[PDB]
This record gives C-alpha cells, structure tokens and sequence, in this order.
RNA sequence: CCCGGCGAGGGGAGUGAAAAAGAACCUGAAACCGUGUACGUACAAGCAGUGGGAGCACGCUUAGGCGUGUGACUGCGUACC
RNA sequence: GUAACGGGGCUAAACCAUGCACCGAAGCUGCGGCAGCGACGCGCGUUGUUGGGUAGGGGAGCGUUCUGUAAGCCUGCGAAGGUGUGCUGUGAGGCAUGCUGGAGGUAUCAGAAGUGCGAAUGCUGACAUAAGUAACGAUAAAGCGGGUGAAAAGCCC
C-alpha cells in the first residue's frame, strides 16, 4: 500500500490556550513549534499543516535564565546601508512583548510557504485576555 | 456557420496588427466596425477591411444576416519577411526585416 | 556509400524531446537544453529512488513517535520494548497502524511497556 | 550595455502586459443627424451637437 | 575542389573562427576530408582455395540433390521456346547448364530466359552454382571439371 | 479485519479480498499461496514474533513486470556516461483468508 | 547452400577500430591518443 | 459571382483523384510566432528538475479505483563541454 | 549587516564521568533481478565469488546508406518520409498501429562504408533576443485655401 497522507482540505486543527507566566521561552517556543507542526499527531505530514491553534496569554511574562533579560539581544537590519538596529530583551518586552515569543516560534518553524502558513495559527496576547471565546480553546499546560 | 476573410501578406508585423485584433475578438460585428473606425492604427484600417470582407462572404456565400455576426475568431501569424540592407557607420551593413502579417477573421453566429 | 543522417537524427532528436515534456522553456523545446536537462533528471531520479527509501523511513518514525507520546512513551523506548518483546513490525506498518487503528496501536504500546518493565 | 542572457518569450510577454490598446469606450449620437460620433468631435457628414457647422 | 587558396580572412582581430581555405571540408562546398579515389577491390584467391571451394560445393550440390547429370543436353535450332519445353519436361526452371562445349544454338536459345544460364566446362563460377536452383551436367562436362580440380 | 505479514523481504497489512502487489513468487496464476508467518492479527493478536496459528490464505492472480524504470549515471567533464533499464517482476495475490 | 545462408568462420571477421564515435564506443573524444603531447597530433610522433 | 482602390488579399463557384496539388504550388521536420481549451500562478526567493503530494479537469471495464493533463505544498538539488 | 554555536533558542539543549536506548549511509542483512570470473557436475543446472571508474586496454552489440541473396518478398485494399499513440528489450534500439503522405520499400544471411554530432570564437540556411527600443541623415520653416484621389503634412494649383 501507499503511506497515509493527511489532506489539507480534512485535517482537524483544534484550539488551545497557554499561559506563558514564568515559562523558559526557548523551552515553551520548541513545545510551541511541535503543536504548529502538528508533530504530535499521527496524521504528521511533512507538506501539510496538521497543527493546531495556539493562543499565548502573559507574552510580557514569559522568563529567561542566566543575564538573558538585560543581554539577549535581538538585531534588525532595515535594509538600509549602517540601518542595523538592536533591542534587548528586557527592551524587546517593554515595547513589543508578543514579538519576543513570535521571533522564538518563527525561527524555530519549518522555512518557506508552509512555515508562514504553521506561523499563522499562533495568537500571542500580551495580558491574560483573548478574543478567542467562540474557537473555545482548550488550556494546555507548558 | 462560420465564415472567413484573410489578408495574407499585409504589410505590417504581426505584433502591431495583434494589438488592433485583440480589441474586436468575441465582439459583435457592428461593435467590432465601430472599435475598428476609431482606433488610430494602420492595423486598424487592414483589420477592418478584412472584418467587412468576412461579413460580405457570410452575407453573399453563407447566406447570413451582418446582425446575428459576431467576430468568433480572429488571429494574426507571422507572414514572410521581406530582407534588405541598412548601411549603417563605417561601411557596416545591417538586415531590416520588412515583416509582414497574415491577417484571419472569422465571422459566425455562434 | 554516402549516408545522410536526417532520418536517424531527428528520431534521436525526437526521443529526448520527449523526455523533456513539461519542462520550462528551451528544457521542453530545445536539444542542446532538453538533453541536459533529461541527464540531470535520470542523475535525480538515481538519486532519489535511495533517497525515498530514507524519506519513507523518517515519515513513518515521527508518526510512530507522535502515536507513541500519545500513549506515554518515546519512541525511542517504544521500539526497544517491541525488540524485547520480540515484535518484527515494521515501522511502514506501525506508522499505517498508528494512523489507521489507534486501539492496535495502543496494544503495541502496552506489548512494548510490558517488555521494558 | 546588452544583455547577457537571452530573456524569455515570457519575460517578453510580461512587458507587453501593459501594450493592449484601449477600445473607445462610447461613441457619442448626434441628436439630429443620429451618426455615431466621437464625443466632442464633429460628425463624419459635419454636424456637432444637432447643427450643421460644416459641408 | 574549385577555388582559390586566399585565406578568407585575417587570422585575428574579426571575431570569427579562423578560416584558412575555402576548400576546408568543414565548410559547405569545401572538400571531402577523406575523398574517395577510385579502388581496386580484387581479393587474391590461392589457386588451392579457389579449387578447395568448387569441390565443396559441387559436393554440397549432390548432397542436396541440385546436381543432376546428362549425357547430353542439346536444342535442334537456336530458338527459346526449344529449351523453354525441354526444361519444362525435365521439372526445370532455374537452371545452370554446363555442357563441354559452346553450342551455338543452345546459348542463343538460353539467352532470353532469365532463370537459365548455360556454360561451358572451363566457365563454372563458385557464385553461379551457388545461384541457379538447379545444375544441369553434361557427362562430358564432369569429365572435364574432374579434370579441372583432380 | 486486517492482518500483517511478510513476504518479500516486506512487510504487507492486508484484509480479505485485497490485492496485493508482492516480489515475485515462483507459483502459477491460480494457485494458493499460505503465509503461515502473520505478524499481526487484528478483529488485536501480536505475533512474537508471531501470531500462533496465524495463517493468510491468497491466490496468485497475475505475475508481470513493473513499470521501466531509467538508470542513468552521469559524470560530469569525466567523458563517462552510462543508461540501463529495469523492469521489477511481481505477484498480485488476492487474498482469500485469515485465520487465527 | 545459398547466397543467404553462407557464413565466415566464428573469428575471422573482426570489427575494425572507429575512433572518435561518443562516450559509449570506449574510443570516444581522444581517440585512445591521451590528452596533448606530439603523439595526440595528426601526423605526430617521432621517426624510428 | 461577392468584399476590396476597375488594388493587394480573400470567400464562393468550377477543374482535378487531390487545390490543406492554386502557380509564395510534391512531401512539408525543427527552431521561432500565434489562436483555442484544461490545470497552475499576484506573501513569493536560486541550474527550474527530481522524490513525495493535495486539489482540479477530462476519460475509463472492481463501481470502483485506474489512466491522462495540470501541479498547491514539501525533502533533496550550483547547467553542459 | 547580527555575522567567532549554521539558526532558533539553551543554565543545559554546556562540560566531565558512567550506563542503556534510539536515529543515522548507495556499508551490512532481507526479498526479487541481471551480468563477469571460477569451480564442481551433467550449452545447460548447482555453488563460490565479483561487477565505482578518467587516460587507456580487452570483449560484445545497435542503427544508417549501398551490393548480393531479390525478375524474390511487401506496397494505390496505400511504399518511403512526416506526426501521434501503444507495446517491448540491459542499452544503442525494435515492433505494432491512428492520422498525414501519395510510390516506393525490402526480410534473412552475408558484403562494403562519405556509418551515428552539442560543442571546434566550426560551415551554410532559417529563425530568435535586445524591441516595437535607437534611429528616420544638417535646427533654411512652415501656414492655409482649392484640386485630384480609396486615402493628401509631403503630389498639383
Ligand atoms: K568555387
Ligand atoms: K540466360
Ligand atoms: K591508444
Ligand atoms: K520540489
Ligand atoms: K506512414
Ligand atoms: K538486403
Ligand atoms: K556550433
Ligand atoms: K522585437
Ligand atoms: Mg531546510
Ligand atoms: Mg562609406
Ligand atoms: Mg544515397
Ligand atoms: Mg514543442
Ligand atoms: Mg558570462
Ligand atoms: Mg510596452
Ligand atoms: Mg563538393
Ligand atoms: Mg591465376
Ligand atoms: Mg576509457
Ligand atoms: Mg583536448
Ligand atoms: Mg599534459
Ligand atoms: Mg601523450
Ligand atoms: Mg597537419
Ligand atoms: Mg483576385
Ligand atoms: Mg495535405
Ligand atoms: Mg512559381
Ligand atoms: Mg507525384
Ligand atoms: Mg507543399
Ligand atoms: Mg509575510
Ligand atoms: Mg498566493
Ligand atoms: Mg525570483
Ligand atoms: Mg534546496
Ligand atoms: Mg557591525
Ligand atoms: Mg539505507
Ligand atoms: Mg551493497
Ligand atoms: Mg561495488
Ligand atoms: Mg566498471
Ligand atoms: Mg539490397
Ligand atoms: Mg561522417
Ligand atoms: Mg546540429
Ligand atoms: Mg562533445
Ligand atoms: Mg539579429
Ligand atoms: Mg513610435
Ligand atoms: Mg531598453
Ligand atoms: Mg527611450
Ligand atoms: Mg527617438
Ligand atoms: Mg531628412
Ligand atoms: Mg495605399
Ligand atoms: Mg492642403
Ligand atoms: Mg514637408
Ligand atoms: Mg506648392
């Protein structure tokens, strides 16, 4: 016979909420990136999007170990010749904390069409409020 | 019951009269004269006269009514080109092609 | 005995060109590119006939993993306890297995833990 | 400057997207005479909103 | 080949492949590169071998039933629908017919038949008897090509 | 209901009245196959490393080549180029029965 | 014993040698000459 | 005979076994250029394929899958001499 | 231009030690197939083993034109050629057949070569590309009315 594939058009995708409280971003980003996978479903196909929605709640709290807060440093460049640009962390939660997780899930996201597309399905949310009640998300805990 | 009219050999490269053709494909035939009278285009005067041909040999042939045709098809291929000399500076000599076009209406009610 | 060559060139010609069909461009139309163009297509498709064989593997191990997390152990683990329960599945049916029926899957899985504890 | 590749039949196409030739949207009626006109031209027999301004 | 011996152009400085003679035979008209000369292409035959060969297959005819022997075999006048029936009679049609002697009349009168050569004795062919269907002998005509091969 | 058994070197998840492409069998179109080896019965039975009186039953229905398959090797500026064909011969069986 | 039905000796009639017939051929490009040197050359190669 | 400039060119009619043998004339390849239809393609990065592969369209004899075209998405992948 | 972990990220996802799992190659094994070499038996079986290759050596073939076989055979109830499609062989290839074509073709076994092309800034022809781009050849200069014409900035007045 001929190995299963999942289906775009019939694959299942179901919702789930995360709180990021306190959560080591590297270690909530790779459990983050598994879900969007869909690497925790049988029905794993390497050219489809079998993963699930994921609401982040506390973006602004997530942790990191060690001088992380003060010397993780996030660079940019605009495209512009000398435009390279920094922020750190702690800079990076003041100002647009949703990004810290979104850029730790993106790298770690397959590259390409299909990898924006698993991206998508990511909601990170700086507080502790969604307006996802109609999906009905499902806590899973981190 | 379609109905043809061609110029063959008409002087003009099959790249200018395809822009007067693609105006009237699928145009009714008192449309397609009108588009045809007001496009300030060489090609549009070649393409028309062979649109008024078609029409007259589904008219005459056919037997047809001009009010039920439409231009159903309508396409240009490229025509023998015609080789001449341009001397250019310092006694280098350059080919002109004279292209020329096949010009093809056809004509029907349906 | 002149031979002219037409004949037998074109038939060459042709048999590459058809080869070539649906390739981009000069690659579907052109000799000199289509012939190319069908090499590099038979080096691939060399190539690939091993590399399916590794991709195949690769696909039915994730979905043996993912179906073993389900029902609490690693893959890793999981396989071990079928060697040590002297289970010969092989991954292409594990993977099947674990896609089609869950509940045979989870006897695997329960078969497996057995050996290991 | 000249090209160092030969660019494609498609490439070519692509610039010719923007060459189509705009059809006359409208022809104009002249009130009197009934011909079909280009707006705020004269008539082919010379009339011009009803009057006849030539011969 | 026709032409002058003028280097068609300079060696250098024009931008094209450089050309020596017009006569090139990687040019259109030019020469052929390995022009055929007229050939002999007779092989030697030892005498030994040629003979050797004939015996072989004369034999091969008798084996095969395709050498029948006469004691004679003659036509009245020289007239080809004399023989046309005397090989019709005998269940003949390709023939050789090898006899001790040109006749006269039987030769003009096997002339016009295609299937039909007829021979003398000293004449035989290797491909001749290989050819004809059939091998039509004069008891004197074996004499002789005995004679002939010992 | 499914079984698994080997053949071939392979490994094949078949139900009755299935067809099932194999490497060939030196057994005539008609003739019954037993795979008396059956990893895997499911109504679940597991073989270690098999199912005890497991047996999958199959006539063999068709034996032919399968499709040519193009080998061509290739190396560049080494003036070495060479093509072979392939065709794999198989047996279609249809399976007829299972039984534990 | 025919025209068609006579054939040489197993042996005796080997195929000549066509240099310079493609990859396959196994005397392809070079013509079993080796790259460069006087000997590659037509007419090349030193006197007794 | 008809359209056209008492054109070019064409459509009929007629000849012929054939005019898609009409004089730019046997056959009529390829490059190259079009018209039509099916599928794809406007968030997407590279030798343009190959391995996997959904969807769509069109055909077909388990009524089923199968075949043909296309090829979203995805692994690998820097032409030839 | 981060730019001295491949990246994300990591306080272990670092390092050291110990141990057991697993992944992982065209390696090895399994299953099917082909060929070389050698045995051991009777060109066949059984069995061992080998099969990455440039220069290069050796072996065996495919196809093309021409000669015989052939005053034969195929062919207007459709040859060659062209173009599809299907089948087929390890390959060069082969076979069949739809359409086109409209008069040639040629088995077999031999024989002979102008016998196979992608390159040579190859040669000839055709056709692309740049591109509907540059340019339309003195910056002495045109305007209007009328005429003729299918059409007039350019011809005639
Ligand atoms: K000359
Ligand atoms: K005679
Ligand atoms: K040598
Ligand atoms: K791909
Ligand atoms: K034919
Ligand atoms: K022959
Ligand atoms: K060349
Ligand atoms: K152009
Ligand atoms: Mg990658
Ligand atoms: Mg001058
Ligand atoms: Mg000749
Ligand atoms: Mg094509
Ligand atoms: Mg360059
Ligand atoms: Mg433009
Ligand atoms: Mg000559
Ligand atoms: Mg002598
Ligand atoms: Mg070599
Ligand atoms: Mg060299
Ligand atoms: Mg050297
Ligand atoms: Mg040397
Ligand atoms: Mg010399
Ligand atoms: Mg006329
Ligand atoms: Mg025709
Ligand atoms: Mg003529
Ligand atoms: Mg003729
Ligand atoms: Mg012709
Ligand atoms: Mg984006
Ligand atoms: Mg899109
Ligand atoms: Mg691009
Ligand atoms: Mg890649
Ligand atoms: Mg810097
Ligand atoms: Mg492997
Ligand atoms: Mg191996
Ligand atoms: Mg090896
Ligand atoms: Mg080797
Ligand atoms: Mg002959
Ligand atoms: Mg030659
Ligand atoms: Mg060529
Ligand atoms: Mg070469
Ligand atoms: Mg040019
Ligand atoms: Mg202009
Ligand atoms: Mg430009
Ligand atoms: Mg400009
Ligand atoms: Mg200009
Ligand atoms: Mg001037
Ligand atoms: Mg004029
Ligand atoms: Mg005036
Ligand atoms: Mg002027
Ligand atoms: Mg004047």
């Amino acid at each position: 016979m001929k190995t299963f594939t999942a289906k775009p058009e019939t694959v299942k995708r179901d919702w789930y909420v995360v709180d990021a409280t306190g959560k080591t971003l590297g270690r909530l980003a790779t459990e983050l990136a598994r879900r969007l996978r869909g690497k925790h479903k049988a029905e794993y196909t390497p050219h489809v999007d079998t993963g699930d929605y994921i609401i982040v709640l506390n973006a602004d709290k997530v942790a990191v170990t060690g001088n992380k807060r003060t010397d993780k440093v996030y660079y940019h460049h605009t495209g512009h010749i000398g435009g390279i640009k920094q922020a750190t962390f702690e800079e990076m939660i003041a100002r647009r904390p949703e990004r810290v997780i979104e850029i730790a899930v993106k790298g770690m996201l397959p590259k390409g069409p299909l990898g924006r597309a698993m991206f998508r399905k990511l909601k990170v949310y700086a507080g502790n409020e969604h307006n996802h009640a109609a999906q009905q998300p499902q806590v899973l805990d981190i | 019951m379609e109905t043809i009219a061609k110029h063959r050999h008409a002087r003009s490269s099959a790249q200018k009269v395809r822009l007067v053709a693609d105006l009237i494909r699928g145009k009714k035939v008192s449309q397609a004269l009108d588009i045809l009278t007001y496009t300030n285009k060489k090609a549009a005067v070649l393409v028309k006269k062979v649109l008024e041909s078609a029409i007259a040999n589904a008219e005459h042939n056919d037997g047809a009514d001009i009010d039920d045709l439409k231009v159903t098809k309508i396409f240009v291929d490229e025509g023998p080109s015609m080789k001449r000399i341009m001397p250019r500076a310092k006694g280098r000599a350059d080919r002109i092609l004279k292209r020329t076009s096949h010009i093809t209406v056809v004509v029907s009610d349906r | 005995a002149r031979v002219k060559r037409g004949v037998i060139a074109r038939a060459r010609h042709k048999k590459i060109l058809k080869q070539a069909k649906g390739y981009y461009g000069a690659r579907s139309r052109v000799y000199r590119v289509a012939f190319q163009a069908v090499i590099k297509a038979g080096q691939y498709a060399y190539r690939d006939r091993r590399q399916r064989k590794r991709q195949f593997r690769q696909l039915w191990i994730a979905r043996i993993n993912a179906a073993a997390r389900q029902n609490g152990i690693s893959y890793s683990k999981f396989i071990n306890g079928l060697k040590k329960a002297s289970v010969e599945i092989d991954r292409k049916i594990l993977a099947d297995i674990a896609v089609f029926d869950k509940v045979a899957f989870t006897a695997l899985v329960e078969k497996a833990k057995a050996a290991l504890a | 400057a000249v090209q160092q590749n030969k660019p494609t039949r498609s490439k070519r196409g692509m610039r010719r997207s923007h060459d189509a030739l705009t059809a006359v949207t409208s022809l104009s009626v002249d009130k009197t005479s009934g011909e079909k006109h280009l707006r705020h031209h004269i008539t082919a027999d010379g009339y011009y909103r009803g009057r006849k301004v030539i011969a | 080949v026709t032409g002058s011996g003028k280097k068609p152009w300079r060696q250098k400085g024009t931008g094209r492949a450089r050309s020596g003679s017009i006569k090139s035979p990687i040019w259109r008209s030019g020469g052929v590169t390995f022009a055929a000369r007229p050939q002999d292409h007779s092989q030697k035959v030892n005498k030994k071998m040629y003979r050797g060969a004939l015996k072989s297959i004369l034999s091969e005819l008798v084996r095969q039933d395709r050498l029948i022997v006469v004691e004679k075999f003659s036509v009245e006048a020289p007239k080809t629908k004399l023989l046309a029936q005397k090989l019709k009679d005998m269940a003949l049609e390709d023939v050789l017919i090898i006899t001790g002697e040109l006749d006269e009349n039987l030769f003009l009168a096997a002339r016009n038949l295609h299937k039909v050569d007829v021979r003398d004795a000293t004449g035989i062919d290797p491909v001749s008897l290989i050819a004809f269907d059939k091998v039509v002998m004069t008891a004197d005509a074996v004499k002789q090509v005995e004679e002939m091969l010992a | 209901m499914y079984a698994v058994f080997q053949s071939g070197g392979k490994q094949h998840r078949v139900s009755e009245g299935q067809t099932v492409r194999l490497e060939k069998l030196d057994i005539a179109t008609g003739e019954t196959v037993e795979f008396a080896e059956v990893l895997m019965i499911a109504n679940v039975k597991i073989g270690v490393p098999f199912v005890d009186g497991g047996v999958i039953k199959a006539e063999v229905v068709a034996h032919g080549r399968g499709e040519k398959v193009k080998i061509v090797k290739f190396r560049r500026r080494k003036h070495y180029r060479k093509q072979q064909g392939h065709r794999q011969w198989f047996t279609d069986v249809k399976i007829t029965g299972i039984s534990a | 014993m025919r025209l068609n039905t006579l054939s040489p000796a197993e042996g005796s009639k080997k195929a000549g040698k066509r240099l310079g017939r493609g990859i396959g051929s196994g005397l392809g490009k070079t013509g079993g000459r080796g790259h460069k040197g006087q000997k590659s050359r037509s007419g090349g190669g030193v006197r007794r």
